RNA sequence: UUGCUGCAGUUAAAAAGCUCGUAGUUGGAUCUCUAGCGUUUACUUUGAAAAAAUUAGAGUGUUCAAAGCAGGCCGCCUGGAUACCGCAGCUAGGAAUAAUGGAAUAGGACCGCGGUUCUAUUUUGUUGGUUUUCGGAACUGAGGCCAUGAUUAAGAGGGACGGCCG
RNA sequence: UACCUGGUUGAUCCUGCCAGUAGCAUAUGCUUGUCUCAAAGAUUAAGCCAUGCAUGUCUAAGUACGCACGGCCGGUACAGUGAAACUGCGAAUGGCUCAUUAAAUCAGUUAUGGUUCCUUUGGUCGCUCGUACUUGGAUAACUGUGGUAAUUCUAGAGCUAAUACAUGCCGACGGGCGCUGACCCCCUUCGCGGGGGGGAUGCGUGCAUUUAUCAGUGGUGACUCUAGAUAACCUCGGGCCGAUCGCACGCCGGCGGCGACGACCCAUUCGAACGUCUGCCCUAUCAACUUUCGAUGGUAGUCGCCGUGCCUACCAUGGUGACCACGGGUGACGGGGAAUCAGGGUUCGAUUCCGGAGAGGGAGCCUGAGAAACGGCUACCACAUCCAAGGAAGGCAGCAGGCGCGCAAAUUAC
């Protein structure tokens, strides 16, 4: 068609916002921000159907257009505005701070931090330019472009940014044995260490991935994004811890609870 | 409505294509910036983007380099002598890229001069005019005078180039769509291929 | 001359041919420096490439063609045009109704280096995507095996 | 009663009057790894990639059901799984089966040996002129060795010759 | 649930079809108590339309001298709510329909190292050495005089705004860095001469743009990548380098915090556009086709946002085809899917999600980041409305509704 779509159909979301059929035609219609409309979450989908505070679409507005949340230390009153992987949501009226960590299912979970770790967040660097009098450059997943950054920084390597400064506290590099975090496919969402790449010339790297349950999977190199030195993780995990435990154990620990 | 669509010829197979969607805006194209030579009248285009395209429609004036010695000045184009694509361009006076044009001469001489204080395009009796003798016989400090010495050795242009610059002006080449960019740009013609475009100059009448 | 066939002067065009000489240089010999690029996914460039005065801006090795997207091969069927061959490309198209196969054949134009020279019809080449380069020719030969 | 699985063609409808022949399809035994490879595929097994809705299918007393994605306990503990996704294109194992070729006027393999041209950009504390080797190529004048190199000869087929036969 | 049964004969065993049997969709007949869910002018005519409505919009924060309201305080430029109009943005999404369209659309897979991109989100924004304590002219709105039978028609007259339209400076600013270079100092030289420092006067300087040269900070599977150096260029149809607004007020005449509008350029998001490989129904009563007027390729340009016969010039004589080209037909938009069903299959898919296309038929274009837009304009062709006969105005395949067409499809509702 004609310039760029501006609307969104319910069933033509992406799957991980779980929004059901009858309730409209439309969907939240993630807005242009850092992170990509397909692997996004609009503040109206966290507030209304995840913290089940709003209950229409305007109690989401009288809540923002109030200036109670900001996203990594930032007041965004935008209802349909993009916070994806690692950003950091802060509620300064209620004291509560949460990091979109997606869960071993595949999805935004409603994870809680401490106000304290709320401070940072990991960034995985996409590219490593220089310009003008040669400041070497950075960018990073959530299109965080940041000047003279350590030369020690390559591509694919993860960096931890103070939210309110803009600059690198230290750096993860992307070697074998260090934890990991798949953000695409299948394995969306699964934790573990990495053993070794293959690298493809002229194609996509694939990286081989062991889980801390003795699961080996593999998966693209663009999917992939280090979370830890060695083993230990740099932040708090989700309620499960990243392993990906299946139907037959999903059922017995569900009704072993019962 | 000038086109520049694909879907009007014909498949490779030799087959008629039918078009589905008719012509859209995107596939647009524009009439021929035919530049003659003359004083410098240059139109904007808004194109695709919100960009802007300078059509230049009667060039003067452009800068070409000296590349042997790596100098760029502004010169007059006096006239186009050849054109490679098409000869009838070379009766009209149209400027296009990697058409021959013969230059004026003199700033690339009074860069040399100022440079080297050796004469060129000077006969052999041309009394000098009272404004050149203070850079050919100037007084200066023998440290200056020795650094002189030292670049007179180096200084020593193609015999292809002296007669151009006895008659005072040269050929040269233009790099930049003046259609486009909106200016004559280019490079005066040296060595091979100087000699290649002369024989072909020369073989044309 | 033997490089120079065209209306327009021919010459590599990152390589400069107008540098100051002194006799000592000028007299002893005359050789213009010849430009080659390394193509990526491991492909040897021919020695007539960095030897030959052959002049071929659509050539991968000594031309403006970078080599990006997928690599096939062919049989080499016509080569009647100018730097350029009608290469055959055959395969079995399953039908699974029947459960068995049918074979066709695809006749792609892919431009051919003039450094590829005493190449013969009927040997196998190995072909490499890149922007396209006329009407019909998006490939570029990259290496070729006798059969 | 459109037959790939799976149909008919002596008389029920049906084999060209007959032979040659290009394309098409099909085709006899046989051969037990040193950052680059190994002769290349088809075949088969694994991996990543592949929009939801739909379909299969887990959980849940819509009062049951078709549905829906909810709900359940006295502020809490939950769910929104999973599978399939032709073909083709990527990825790593297997080497039976089926195509292809590795040395035949030996410019054939493997080993040390003679020279022609050019070049690497370490070197005579740094710096300018000659000559070098080492690092790396095509061309050759010879030499040693290979257990030196051709599977069988189809109750497949062409051709040769022998005495007949109609 | 991997199914059969009647019908040729006087009777028999067959081949074989006609008939029966069940499902699914469109119509239609007769019948019709309760309750939930729910398709619905697609087929024929992408035929034609009266009428009403379907795209508008203001915050403390671009422009407030409409008494349209009352309010201070009365020498306080502007208390506030705010019609109207100028300015900004949107109207290219959504909705409808399936005429077109047969390697086209479209699907899966890859590429832009060959391109543009409003907006959001980051980066950048005294890095440039040369009236500022705020410059200039107009026009709406309003008032007043009008014309025409007529429309969301508009001319003349009198004022007045800017984040509209123009023009344009201090400051950073002290210098540094490349060149040109009279004069001064030092060592050797008897001296000539050779070698090493210091310099006032002139020239240019940053990013972006265009061209040529030199050297090889960070990256790629591969750059003619990115950055750096050198000589210059820089469009009067001019490119950045802020004459703008709001709330809170402070510190020893200046210095400031929190925003909002802007902005050349890079990154990003939403895309879009061109491509790569493989895949489509029937037809030989279509066997050779394409190349005069571009067909296939080569060199040079033009044009375009770029790659390219896209187009022009000059050359070559190519490119596709019984593995079905080319041509014709389609009651053909393509997929995700639907019905049926042992296994294999057959048939349907206008229709709610994705992609494409067109607004009666063609063609051309303004504005804009985005349109070859039709609830934008301009012309012709076909239909048709008003009329004082001079001229004016058209577009339901948006929602209702009507006519037509037909076997075939709902309310001018809130």
């Amino acid at each position: 068609a004609r310039g760029p779509k501006k609307h969104l159909k319910r069933v033509a979301a992406p799957k991980h916002w779980m929004l059901d059929k009858l309730t409209g035609v439309f969907a939240p219609r993630p807005s242009t921000g850092p992170h990509k409309l397909r692997e996004c979450l609009p503040l109206i989908i966290f507030l209304r159907n995840r913290l089940k505070y709003a209950l229409t679409g305007d109690e989401v507005k009288k809540i923002c257009m109030q200036r109670f949340i900001k996203i990594d230390g930032k007041v965004r009153t935008d209802i349909t505005y993009p916070a994806g992987f690692m950003d950091v949501i802060s509620i300064d009226k209620t004291g509560e701070n949460f990091r979109l960590i997606y869960d071993t299912k595949g999805r935004f979970a409603v994870h809680r931090i401490t106000p304290e770790e709320a401070k940072y967040k990991l960034c995985k660097v996409r590219k490593i330019f220089v310009g003008t009098k040669g400041i070497p450059h950075l960018v990073t997943h959530d299109a965080r472009t940041i000047r003279y950054p350590d030369p020690l920084i390559k591509v694919n390597d993860t960096i931890q940014i103070d939210l309110e400064t803009g600059k690198i506290t230290d750096f993860i590099k992307f070697d074998t044995g260090n934890l990991c975090m798949v953000t695409g496919g299948a394995n969306l969402g699964r934790i573990g260490v990495i053993t070794n790449r293959e690298r493809h010339p002229g194609s996509f790297d694939v990286v081989h991935v062991k889980d801390a349950n003795g699961n080996s999977f593999a998966t693209r190199l663009s999917n992939i994004f280090v979370i830890g030195k060695g083993n230990k993780p740099w932040i708090s995990l989700p309620r499960g811890k990243g392993i990906r435990l299946t139907i037959a154990e999903e059922r017995d620990k569900r009704l072993a609870a019962k | 409505g000038i086109s520049r669509d694909n879907w009007h010829k014909r498949r490779k197979t030799g087959g008629k294509r039918k078009p589905y969607h008719k012509k859209r805006k995107y596939e647009l194209g524009r009439p021929a910036a035919n530049t003659k030579i003359g004083p410098r009248r240059i139109h904007t285009v808004r194109v695709r983007g919100g960009n802007k395209k300078y059509r230049a429609l009667r060039l003067d004036v452009g800068n070409f380099s000296w590349g042997s010695e790596c100098c760029t000045r502004k010169t007059r184009i006096i006239d186009v002598v050849y054109n490679a694509s098409n000869n009838e361009l070379v009766r009209t006076k149209t400027l296009v890229k990697n058409c021959i044009v013969l230059i004026d001469s003199t700033p690339y001489r009074q860069w040399y001069e100022s440079h080297y204080a050796l004469p060129l395009g000077r006969k052999k009796g041309a009394k000098l005019t009272p404004e050149e003798e203070e850079i050919l016989n100037k007084k200066r400090s023998k440290k200056i005078q020795k650094k002189y010495d030292e670049r007179k050795k180096n200084a020593k242009i193609s015999s292809l180039l002296e007669e151009q610059f006895q008659q005072g002006k040269l050929l040269a080449c233009i790099a930049s769509r003046p259609g486009q960019c909106g200016r004559a740009d280019g490079y005066v013609l040296e060595g091979k291929e100087l000699e290649f475009y002369l024989r072909k100059i020369k073989a044309r009448k | 001359a033997d490089i120079q066939t065209e209306r327009a002067y021919q010459k590599q065009p990152t390589i400069f041919q107008n540098k100051k000489r002194v006799l000592l240089g000028e007299t002893g010999k005359e050789k213009l420096p010849r430009y080659y690029k390394n193509i990526g996914l491991g492909f040897k460039t021919p020695k007539e490439a960095i030897e030959g005065t052959y002049i071929d801006k659509k050539c991968p090795f000594t031309g403006n063609v970078s080599i990006r997207g997928r690599i096939l091969s062919g049989v080499v069927t016509k080569m009647k045009m100018q730097r350029t061959i009608v290469i055959r490309r055959d395969y079995l198209h399953y039908i699974r109704k029947y459960n068995r196969f049918e074979k066709r054949h695809k006749n792609m134009s892919v431009h051919l280096s003039p450094c590829f020279r005493d190449v013969q019809i009927g040997d196998i080449v190995t072909v490499g995507e890149c922007r396209p380069l006329s009407k019909t020719v998006r490939f570029n030969v990259l290496k070729v095996t006798k059969a």
